[PDB]
RNA sequence: CAAGGAGGUAAAAAUGAAAU
RNA sequence: CGCGGGGUGGAGCAGCCUGGUAGCUCGUCGGGCUCAUAACCCGAAGGUCGUCGGUUCAAAUCCGGCCCCCGCAACCA
RNA sequence: CCGGGCACUCUAACGGGACUGCCCGCGAAAGCGGGAGGAAGGAGGGGACGACGUCUGGUCAGCAUGGCCCUUACGGCCUGGGCGACACACGUGCUACAAUGCCCACUACAAAGCGAUGCCACCCGGCAACGGGGAGCUAAUCGCAAAAAGGUGGGCCCAGUUCGGAUUGGGGUCUGCAACCCGACCCCAUGAAGCCGGAAUCGCUAGUAAUCGCGGAUCAGCCAUGCCGCGGUGAAUACG
């Protein structure tokens, strides 16, 4: 097969970063491993939201943090605790302006990560597989989307022989540049072993 | 499987002279792309052909290359196994390509010492019809001379 | 007798004792072959049903081949009553 | 010999030639570079991620 | 001229003439001309007789060179003779001195090629 | 001599500097 | 200007491979 | 046991007679060709001449003594 | 170099710019040939982009992970050794066998990149590696660098030779706790094999092949002749 990451393969024009922040040497190795400490932290406890994206900016000692969220239910209100502490323990070993934000992606079947997550959550779940892609790309479609392409490979239902679950209706151009294509990835845990779920979604654009 | 007939490559002419044909020679002394060693070794010859005769190298080197031509060569072709060899005749462009690069071949086949004499001798002694490129074309020419006898086979 | 090995696992299993090299429910499966390997003073004596031995074809001459297990093989050369070069080698 | 010699790499004491790199992400201790401290694959994953930023494709 | 243990080189520069002696190699050869004043480009044909004889004794002179001294460069290695070093075992079984490749090359100190096959 | 040491040729291919090439005036 | 039927037909080039 | 012929690289054969050179095919070993083998192509290595004596400056060669191998002979009673 | 100016060059940000749109011919169309049109054309030249799937391809030694196995040990620390071993065989290469060549001196013309826990101008010692100093540079400012092939001059004169540089002796320098096994240079002396390659076998169709040097990653140092980039000069030929 062999294709390239359609979030890489674009980046510059459509897609933009993920984490916006300049820096020259002697600094940059060191603002990127705090960075992506804090993308690790924050995805285990708070996986119960649903986290599409983690953008982060800075502008020495400012680091940004803004949590796009299907549902940001893990919030309730102010001194209603889950943001508290919650956004001040990032401070533990970082001591700067922890602004964090949390965004409400509104159509969750629209977002790829989601998609995926909801998959690979089913997996786990031990439900038929090719039943569940179906319905997850059709949930996508019902959604308004212009293309979507869901794939699960290897082990598929436990036994012995590594498979892989293949569905997509509408249009889904990866070559294009201007395609506004999401992309999003989910390790599904098994008492079999460990399967992964793609999410193609894609929208128009010129 | 040559879809294109490949066009012919067009040269730039040479400083004094406008050749259409000196510069092609001078690349074919050319070595590891130092046209300016290449040019020099010619237009130094030339300047040898000057002393040992009183004739202008543009025609000497002219004739050299009119000596050096092979009418007709042999080519190897079809049925056996491509055992036989038709004796073909040679097109303008390919006497050109011929006559210029065994000139070359043949002045560095010389025992002298200096790069631009053995030019000059080879010039001198093709123009006459004596040079070792001139054995050359009439050993070509021999070959193709002994095989008219399939040479119906033609194409 | 056994002279060579050209499998580093193989060959410390039979040295040392070592069963690190090779797969762990296959220790006694590859042990009690290995010493019919050593102990045969013909190829004939390594002829047993449950080893499926034969020898190799084409690149491969010269060459023989008792089964472990699955599609795995314990590939060697025996001549003068020794064996030489015992690899253990995935068939394929 | 993996966990125990990825504490060497951040332990760095003990004659200062005997310290070495080491990438973060992983624990490869081949191809990393110094810019990001993190080994060739891992630098291409988040690469394509868009985790890196300002890194981007080059084509020319 | 009987420089040293040699008398070779005829026409053809005593800078060069010079080299043609084992001890003299090239930077020797300009220095012992310039130290003893003479012109480097000269014909080496037996030319004045006293050049030659100042060149004969500062050069024969001075530093030891020709068979005298490659005795002492063989005595060198016959220095790990006795129960010597690493290095002197490499002298013994005509391997590479400075420990380099010998899987592949190392031929000229193994020698040709002998080809075992099997 | 590409692989000569003693010469600017081989200095340059070695990169290195010296007698044989020093480094400018 | 559009072929139906009749005939001279390549050479030198052999083998199989190691669980279903 | 009576005559004749023969023992030479791993195999089969020359060279002996007209003493000073041991050569041929196959095989072996290296390298190529092929996915691979065979075939093919390139390049190599390899012989106390059965053995014990003698002649001679010099022995595979010429002369003896044994040691095997093969072939002819063994008739008249 | 200043005053001053920024039209040129360059820098980098958006744009314009050919779509065979226009002419002749062919054709039912698509299209094809040809021609002024311009820097450019009938996908301009190169990139990034790799369909359904195939190879039980590769990867448990990047990482994640099902199963099996090891736990005073198949784990952990340390000094030392080894990965660098060498009778041989193959792959990819570097340097050559020379005179369109070698050596020395002088003198030009690049691009793309890297550097203030470094790049290190200019002086000083030193044949040199290099060491003492020490200015500028958070760098289209200072430095790495003079690009090299080229040119001009002069010397060898075709001989294993001023070709070729292996191997070896000695003397040094630098990094490093330390360089015997196993580091790179510098200097003295040795100067080998090779005089152009058997059967076979590779690459490239235009800035291309060939040839010349330059940068970078990794990196204390370096076994880099490697890999990834940069520009310099610049062929031959395509009937089929
Ligand atoms: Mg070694
Ligand atoms: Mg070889
Ligand atoms: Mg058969
Ligand atoms: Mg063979
Ligand atoms: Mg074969
Ligand atoms: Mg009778
Ligand atoms: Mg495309
Ligand atoms: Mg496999
Ligand atoms: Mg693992
Ligand atoms: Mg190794
Ligand atoms: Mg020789
Ligand atoms: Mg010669
Ligand atoms: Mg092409
Ligand atoms: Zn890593």
């Amino acid at each position: 097969g062999n294709k390239i990451h359609p979030i890489g393969f674009r980046l510059g024009i459509t897609r933009d970063w993920e984490s916006r922040w300049y820096a020259g040497k002697k600094q940059y190795r060191h603002l990127l491993l705090e960075d992506q400490r804090i993308r690790g932290l924050l995805e285990k406890e708070l996986y119960s939201a649903g986290l599409a994206r983690v953008d982060i900016e800075r502008a020495a000692d400012n680091v940004a943090v803004t949590v796009h969220v299907a549902k940001p239910g893990v919030v309730i209100g102010r001194g209603g605790e889950r943001i508290r502490v919650l956004r001040e323990e990032l401070a533990k070993l970082t001591g700067k302006n922890v602004a964090l934000n949390v965004q409400e992606v509104q159509n969750p079947n629209l977002s790829a990560p989601l998609v995926a997550q909801r998959v690979a959550e089913q997996i786990e779940r031990r439900f038929a597989v090719r039943r569940a892609i179906k319905q997850a790309v059709q949930r996508v479609m019902e959604s308004g989307a212009k293309g979507a392409k869901v794939i699960v490979s290897g082990r598929i239902g436990g036994a012995e022989q590594a498979r892989t679950e293949w569905a997509a209706q509408g249009r889904v151009p990866l070559h294009t540049l201007r395609a506004n294509i999401d992309y999003g990835f989910a390790l599904a845990r098994t008492t079999y072993g460990v399967l992964g779920v793609k999410a193609y979604i894609f929208l128009g654009e010129v | 499987a040559r879809r294109r007939r490949a066009e012919v490559r067009q040269l730039q002419p040479d400083l004094v002279y406008g050749d259409v044909l000196v510069t092609a020679f001078i690349n074919k002394i050319m070595r590891d792309g130092k046209k300016n060693l290449a040019a020099r070794i010619f237009y130094d010859a030339c300047k040898i052909i000057q002393e040992k005769t009183g004739q202008e190298p543009l025609k000497v080197f002219k004739q050299a290359v009119e000596n050096v031509k092979p009418r007709m060569e042999v080519r190897s072709r079809r049925v056996g196994g491509a055992n036989y060899q038709v004796p073909m005749e040679v097109s303008p462009r390919r006497q050109q390509s011929l006559a210029l690069r065994w000139l070359v071949q043949a002045a560095n086949q010389r025992p002298e010492r200096r790069a631009a004499v053995r030019i000059a001798h080879e010039l001198m002694d093709a123009a006459e019809g004596k040079g070792g490129a001139v054995k050359k074309k009439e050993d070509v020419e021999r070959m193709a001379e002994a095989n008219r006898a399939y040479a119906h086979y033609r194409w | 007798g056994i002279k060579s090995f050209k499998h580093k696992g193989l060959k410390l299993l039979f040295e040392k004792g070592v069963t690190s090299g090779v797969p762990a429910q296959d220790v006694d499966r590859i042990n009690d072959r290995l010493q019919a390997i050593d102990t045969a003073t013909e190829i004939g004596e390594l002829n047993r049903q449950i080893y499926k031995l034969h020898p190799l074809k084409g690149d491969r001459e010269g060459y023989w081949s008792i089964t472990v297990r699955a599609n795995w093989r314990i590939t060697f050369q025996f001549i003068n009553g020794d064996a030489y070069i015992l690899n253990y080698e995935d068939y394929h | 010999a993996r966990k125990a010699l990825i504490e060497k790499a951040k332990r760095t004491p003990k004659f200062k030639v005997r310290a070495y790199t080491r990438c973060v992400r992983c624990g490869r201790a081949r191809s990393v570079y110094r810019f990001f401290g993190l080994c060739r694959i891992c630098l291409r994953e988040l690469a394509h991620k868009g985790q890196l930023p300002g890194v981007r494709k080059a084509s020319w | 001229a009987r420089i040293a243990g040699v008398e070779i080189p005829r026409n053809k520069r005593v800078d060069v003439a010079l080299t043609y002696i084992y001890g003299i190699g090239k930077a020797r050869a300009k220095e012992a001309l310039e130290k003893t004043g003479i012109n480097p480009a000269t014909r080496v044909k037996d030319l004045t007789e006293a050049e030659v004889v100042r060149l004969r004794e500062y050069v024969e002179n001075t530093w030891k060179l020709e068979g005298e001294l490659r005795a002492e460069v063989a005595a060198n290695i016959k220095r790990l003779m006795d129960i010597g070093c690493y290095r002197g075992l490499r002298h013994r079984r005509g391997l590479p001195v400075r420990g380099q490749r010998t899987r592949t090359n190392a031929r000229t100190r193994k020698g040709p090629r002998k080809t075992v096959a099997g | 001599g590409k692989g000569d040491r003693r010469t600017r040729r081989g200095k340059i291919w070695r990169g290195t500097y010296g007698k044989y090439r020093p480094r400018k005036k």
